[PDB]
């Protein structure tokens, strides 16, 4: 079921279940991040998954995130998606996500 | 093999060669109601290739603005050849459903449909504690509009929407989508005047976008009713 | 294919892969299907034998616990000057009206359950005398069934009603109703009208009418006045269940629709349900050291 | 980097998804903190009417 | 411990453990593989 | 037979001349996490020999007036080798421990030093209602004074506290101690910057004492890491 | 077959669905040091997925003046995650790569990357008696760039290159290569820090060049070391 | 007695009489003797 990413003040409705990619000039860059609180509020808490979690207090198991890549035929691109286990800080460098 | 698809009902078929697949809703298929399970008595008609056929629906127009679309059944199809003419003269119907939505644009567009087809999507109205009427909910061949499609209409979820039959047209890569419903309903027939069963709710989640020039980019239905039977005839209410 | 689940599965180790023409991290949403990656094929895995087991997320478990359904409170005095429940009340039987039963419920399309009804009663003087033992008699009135007038009304002698007479000072009464739709489930939604015109309720399934339940005090009013508060609970048994739903994401408006308004500002606005963050960017509880 | 011809619009969305895994587990049950009311809802008190 | 006539007084019954979630994770007619699947 | 010990793990090697035995503790052995145990599914690292050897530690001056000391597993390592890197890229650790602590005098010295390991050592600060705070309690590499060990500044008992696994180095006896730690944890792995399993403490119960002329005499600690397993790999911490 | 293909090593995937099939340079794999061939007689550390996993470098600029980018192996890497930390900490090396290059453009782009694994290239300088210093050579992360790619920067041939291990990223064709590398030593490991088995070199023998609206065309490079061991443990010299 | 569907809710467990008392009296590797020890 679909996350809420974009779920800033600006984004109105449907308008919060899609990122916006956009060609850069600069390599590398970071183009987003996903909060993984199923308990505090985020883009995780109004889906399937979170919803029923949230009628219980212990979780165990592994998730799946999928992307969908919306653009024309003829657009091209790589991402790198990156789960981080905790302990520090959100990465912000590919080369430290990278890890 | 995913790719190419051809359905072929009565005198009606259709072709795609862009599908992904197709959707049967639960995975169950259409069949007759057996004996072990009937309640009524008397004897059914069963039309088949009368009835059991694509009809197609007046295309929307995709716009930059839309909320989506949505029709309900058999609502939409009451009034429509041979199935509207037994809708018409008997007090009880039943039948499963093949539905085919069709939308294409050029490998410079983008855009996502959401294609779900929503068991009772009884509807809340917005911002009053007056249940919507007859007119809000009765909109026939036509269908209505999305008011807030973020929470369907119904207080609720775009983002868990899901959770039902569904495909995408996701404009990349597919135009064209195929659910095949079956009978869905707590009793095994049903007055087909005051009830619907399924809702086929079409959302742009992803809106139509492109550089090239513009043209009307249409969405299209086509709906076969599937292994119809009609019980009590009377006259037509019509 | 169906399978008995009792646990969760295992995860078996997996080694390097590099090989041609397989791709199992690569998925088409656009089927409908959901992504069948597994762990063992996005990451080299260890072997784990995993114990964990699943009954409590049973859908017998997850609905089969009592939740408030009704709570009246009404004056128990001499009523020969008041206007109100008059040591007696009537409850039109919902399942909508208290939120927490109501979500729960409103995640599935179909529900077939017999009812578990507890009743718990508790008095208090009105504005010290000590609380009076009494006796309540709570009739099941169905459809076509006369409803009672008055507390003293011949009604309440149930020639052929169900009635249960209970104390204040007993554990609270319980009964069990079966699965009494006449469908073969209730439908929890109804996309459909009540009557053969087109003047007849929306979104009720005439179908799953319940009843009444009437409540009276038996004994005769004291010379002093006291309030008393009915509670019903209701735990649903043996439970079937169809076609799962969205839950409910703005609040609750009415008993008779799904009528929604959101709240004033998000969380759980009609225009964000969940509440924002300054950017896509910002990680809001972040850890820094 | 997002590469596109001319022709095509220069931005482009991603619809991102999760679920669970069937080595998920849930356990001890709650009341879930997405729901709540402050007031009886509307005719509510009309079915003791 | 159940006493009564009618088997519907009786306790909970939760002993149902079959499951079949490709119901709603697989509706699709031709089955996923584990491998290109469009 | 029991006074002469060699140890040997990866590059490091100990001899002693007098040992008294070793302590296993509760008669366990170091082991790797079984897959009937395991819960985290990544593929761990081992890495054996570069991190399953001997550190050694700063000594300490044994002095008349000494209260005793104490360092915190894998807090006094966290920062050492191959043992610390490991630690801080990874988000999960398991290991057992060989401690072996060092303590030579003359043949004229008297003193007794008990040598005990601690699991849970949680401690109390004096005349306070203020709980510890982390700088009194991650002390690392360097390691802790004792406050008060007559209770070992957790409102017990050092009286008592041969109900842990220890030895005592007697002067007159012996000059090493050796104790073997198995994984000590509630959880099967843990995040190793926030939770110390095992504490050793150094405790003169009999003061340092002699009639020749004085010298230095330190007390020595070398502490192998023994069957090492990470998991959750990411950037270092550090 | 030979255009989709997935990389899966420790934590790290990728997955390319434009491929020319994939290089193994001379139809070797990589392999552990087997006993028969080994010098160095204490016991390997072999961290497996803490080391055998991709790592991401800086992404380069495609532009229209390009001559081409180098990156020396283990030199790009000795730096990076769990590997340079066991580099640092090791006296001797030894492990196989595997080397992903990733480029992609629109249909309308031309462009073609010769991507060429080279053993032991030493370079020369251009006009001087003077040998390449240190600082010239050993560039890690970051790479160099070819003065003179026509004869390698080494008085040699870019025409002949091609009798070393490669793959082309043709725009028209593909949008990734894909080279597995063995242990290519004289010696069975080796000092990392004095000196590189491998260079990538990635040359763009046709240049970029499109009449679309112009993008930033990357080229992005991620490296796997494959069986990594080190021998020799001591302190860092990092 | 026990009518519950837990096994949690049960009465206690009182008859567990294993004892391994070496294990905090004797946890030296080489076992002691009845003979000097050192
Ligand atoms: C007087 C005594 C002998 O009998 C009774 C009889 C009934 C009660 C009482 O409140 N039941 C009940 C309270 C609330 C709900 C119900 C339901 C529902 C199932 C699905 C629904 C959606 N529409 S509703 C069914 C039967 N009952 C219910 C209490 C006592």
């Amino acid at each position: 079921s679909m996350m809420e990413i974009n779920n800033t003040e600006s984004a109105v409705g449907m308008e919060r279940l899609k990122v916006d990619i956009s060609a850069l000039t600069d390599v590398d860059q970071l183009l987003f991040n996903i909060p993984l609180d199923i308990q505090l509020d985020g883009p995780l808490r109004n889906t399937l998954v979170g919803n029923i979690s949230r009628y219980y207090t212990h979780w165990s198991g592994s998730l799946e995130m999928t992307f969908m890549f919306c653009g024309s035929f003829m657009a091209a691109g790589k991402l790198i998606l990156c789960y981080t286990p905790p302990g520090g800080s959100c990465p912000t460098t590919r080369e430290t996500a990278m890890l | 093999s995913d790719r190419v698809l051809q359905l072929k009902l009565g005198n009606s078929a259709i072709v795609t060669q862009e599908a992904a697949n197709y959707c049967c809703a639960y995975g169950e298929w259409p069949n007759y109601l057996p004996d072990h399970e009937a309640v009524a008595i008397d004897k059914p008609t069963q039309p088949e290739t009368a009835t059991d056929r694509f009809y197609t629906l007046k295309s929307v127009k995709w716009e930059t603005g839309s909320t989506g679309w949505w029709w309900k059944l058999p609502d939409a199809l009451n009034n429509i050849g041979m199935f509207g003419q037994n809708v018409q003269h008997h007090y009880l119907y039943r039948s499963g459903f093949l539905i085919h939505v069709q939308c294409n644009a050029t490998k410079f567009h983008q855009g996502a449909l959401l294609v779900v087809a929503i068991p009772e999507h009884q509807r809340g109205a917005h911002n009053t504690n007056t249940s919507p009427g007859f007119d809000d909910i009765m909109k026939g061949e036509e269908g209505g509009t999305f008011n807030h499609p973020y929470v369907l209409d119904d207080g609720t979820s775009l983002a868990c929407a899901t959770i039902f039959p569904h495909q995408w047209i996701n404009l990349r890569t597919n135009n064209s989508a195929t659910i095949v419903l079956p009978w869905m309903n707590a009793a095994p027939m049903d007055f087909p005047l005051r009830h619907n069963q399924w809702t086929l709710a079409i959302i742009p989640v992803v809106p139509l976008g492109t550089r090239t020039t513009s043209s009307m980019v249409p969405i299209t239905v086509s709906i076969a009713p599937m292994c119809c039977e009609f019980n009590g005839l009377r006259h037509a209410i019509t | 294919i169906e399978s008995i689940i009792k646990t969760a599965t295992d995860t078996v180790k997996s080694e390097i892969n590099a090989e041609l023409g397989v791709v199992p991290s690569l998925n088409a949403v656009e089927t409908g299907a959901t992504s069948n990656t597994e762990p063992e094929e996005a990451i080299q895995t260890r072997t784990v034998i995993n114990q964990h087991g699943v009954s409590e997320t049973l859908v017998e478990n997850f609905l089969s616990r009592a939740a408030l359904v009704s709570k009246r409170s009404f004056e128990y005095k001499d009523h020969t000057s008041s206007t109100a429940d008059k040591n007696f009340f009537k409850w039109t039987i919902n399942t909508r009206s208290f939120v927490q039963l109501r979500r729960k419920l409103e995640l599935f399309t179909y529900l077939r359950f017999d009812a578990e009804i507890t009743i718990l009663t508790t008095v208090a003087v009105n504005g010290y005398v000590g609380l009076p033992d009494l006796t309540l008699q709570a009739m099941f009135v169905p459809t076509g069934a006369l409803t009672p007038e008055k507390q003293d009304s011949f009604h309440w002698q149930s020639g052929s009603n169900a009635s249960v007479f209970f104390k204040i000072s007993d554990p609270p009464a319980r009964i069990t109703i079966p699965f009494m739709c006449i469908n073969s489930a209730y439908s929890v939604f109804y996309d459909g009208f009540a009557g053969f015109e087109k003047n007849g309720l929306y979104g009720i399934n005439p179908a799953d009418t319940i009843g009444n339940l009437c409540v009276r005090i038996v004994n005769e009013h004291q010379p002093v006045g006291f309030t008393v508060t009915v509670r019903v609970y209701m735990k649903p048994k043996h439970i079937k269940a169809w076609a799962p739903r969205p839950p409910r994401t703005l609040p609750y408006m009415s008993i008779a629709n799904a009528n929604y308004k959101g709240k004033e500002r998000a969380p759980n606005a009609l225009s964000a349900i969940i509440g924002n963050r300054d950017s896509v960017k910002t990680m809001p509880h972040n850890i820094v050291n | 980097n997002l590469i596109v011809p001319s022709e095509s619009s220069d931005t482009c969305s991603l619809i991102g998804f999760i679920a669970a895994k069937d080595d998920f587990s849930l356990r001890l049950m709650r009341d879930s903190p997405d729901i709540g009311q402050l007031d009886h809802l509307h005719a509510a008190e009309a079915a003791y009417q | 411990i159940n006493f009564y006539k009618d088997s519907y007084a009786a306790s909970a019954s939760k002993q149902d453990f079959s499951q079949d979630p490709s119901k709603f994770t697989e509706p699709v007619v031709e089955g996923l593989k584990a491998a290109p699947v469009l």
